């Protein structure tokens, strides 16, 4: 299962 | 019998109209399991091994919901290291992530991975402690102080430490049949003259899993290392892989140069000559 | 930076005249990832030929492998061309069955 969310860089 | 799950994602620019072209796809261990590829018509998660497509729809729709959030992330970041950099908009950039757990034969967490690289080169990565982070320039440190004011590495090592872990094992379960699975090499070896003074000797691996395999020359017990060629472990197209190692030696001595095969397959490495 | 692939062209099992087989191209190693991978039959293109999808080594360089069907014969050469930014001309390496 993938992460939740990719972060801002 | 440690096990590993690593999902990567590669998002290229397109300069112009486009939108960025993204591919994810996670693997178990050496095998593949999903892919998304933003370009394809079904804009969803896709299975690619048999075990998952037991999944019910509400797995396929929060991994597809998920996945496609992270493409637009990456979207948005593409131009946020473009500003970075100075980079003008006529140029392609490419924003690659890898990230994962291992587990042990316990099943329980054992290591966790999340890294970023910028058209092909490191760019901030999380520490094997789960708690920090290595930035490889001061536009990485921008982003890190950002991670680090949103405590990120705390909610990232949850994940890795919880969710990842947790699906591994489930998939473990359900795949076990096939992931669980040692496949050994079947070793040969071949030999071809190349003059009278010299000939090859190729030493042979084939329909090995999973894909870590060690071959070694030894010529009169000792590790042979001159004149040896060896190739990158590639796939057989069947979820097993291949590989091979060559030298070359003075023609009529091939008696004194061994192949050695190490493969977690086999009960002992396996020696062979022509 | 850019990275110039790497090229293997093997079947997936050893080849036999007349029985059928795979023929792969496995290609690594490169940078960035826009890439053409074709295998060839007498040098022509070969059509229904799949591929892997795009995915990348610890170095961030990408990895694809491409494939499909054949029955190898004695009068037919294969091989595999593949065409990069990086490439002054396409490369194209041959099918040996021994390598």
């Amino acid at each position: 299962q993938i992460m939740y969310n990719y972060p801002a860089m | 019998g440690s096990h590993s799950m690593r999902y990567f994602s590669t998002s290229v620019s397109r300069p112009g109209s486009g939108e960025p072209r993204f591919i994810a796809v996670g693997y178990v261990d050496d095998t593949q399991f999903v892919r998304f590829d933003s370009d394809a018509a079904s804009q969803r998660m896709e299975p690619r091994a048999p075990w998952i497509e037991q999944e019910g729809p509400e797995y396929w729709d929060q991994e597809t919901r998920n996945v496609k959030a992270h493409s637009q992330t990456d979207r948005e970041n593409l131009g946020t290291l473009r500003g970075y950099y100075n980079q003008s908009e006529a140029g392609s950039h490419t924003i690659q992530i890898m990230y994962g757990c291992d587990v042990g034969s316990d099943g329980r967490f054992l290591r966790g991975y999340e890294q970023h690289a910028y058209d092909g080169k490191d760019y901030i990565a999380l520490n094997e402690d789960l708690r920090s982070w290595t930035a490889a320039d001061m536009a990485a440190q921008i982003t890190q102080r950002k991670w680090e004011a949103a405590r990120r590495a705390e909610q990232l090592r949850a994940y890795l430490e919880g969710t990842c872990v947790e699906w591994l094992r489930r998939y473990l379960e359900n795949g076990k049949e096939t992931l669980q699975r040692t496949d050994p090499p079947k070793t040969h070896m071949t030999h071809h003259p190349i003059s009278d003074h010299e000939a090859t000797l190729r030493c042979w691996a084939l329909g090995f899993y999973p894909a870590e395999i060690t071959l070694t020359w030894q010529r009169d017990g000792e590790d042979q290392t001159q004149d040896t060629e060896l190739v990158e472990t590639r796939p057989a197209g069947d979820g097993t892989f291949q590989k091979w190692a060559a030298v070359v030696v003075p023609s009529g001595e091939e008696q004194r140069y061994t192949c050695h095969v190490q493969h977690e397959g086999l009960p002992k490495p396996l020696t062979l000559r022509w | 930076i850019q990275r110039t692939p790497k090229i293997q062209v093997y079947s997936r099992h050893p080849a036999e005249n007349g029985k059928s087989n795979f023929l792969n191209c496995y290609v690594s190693g490169f940078h960035p990832s826009d890439i053409e991978v074709d295998l060839l039959k007498n040098g022509e293109r070969i059509e229904k030929v799949e591929h892997s999808d795009l995915s990348f080594s610890k170095d961030w360089s990408f990895y694809l492998l491409y494939y499909t069907e054949f029955t190898p014969t004695e009068k037919d050469e294969y091989a595999c061309r593949v065409n990069h930014v990086t490439l002054s001309q396409p490369k194209i390496v041959k099918w040996d069955r021994d390598m």
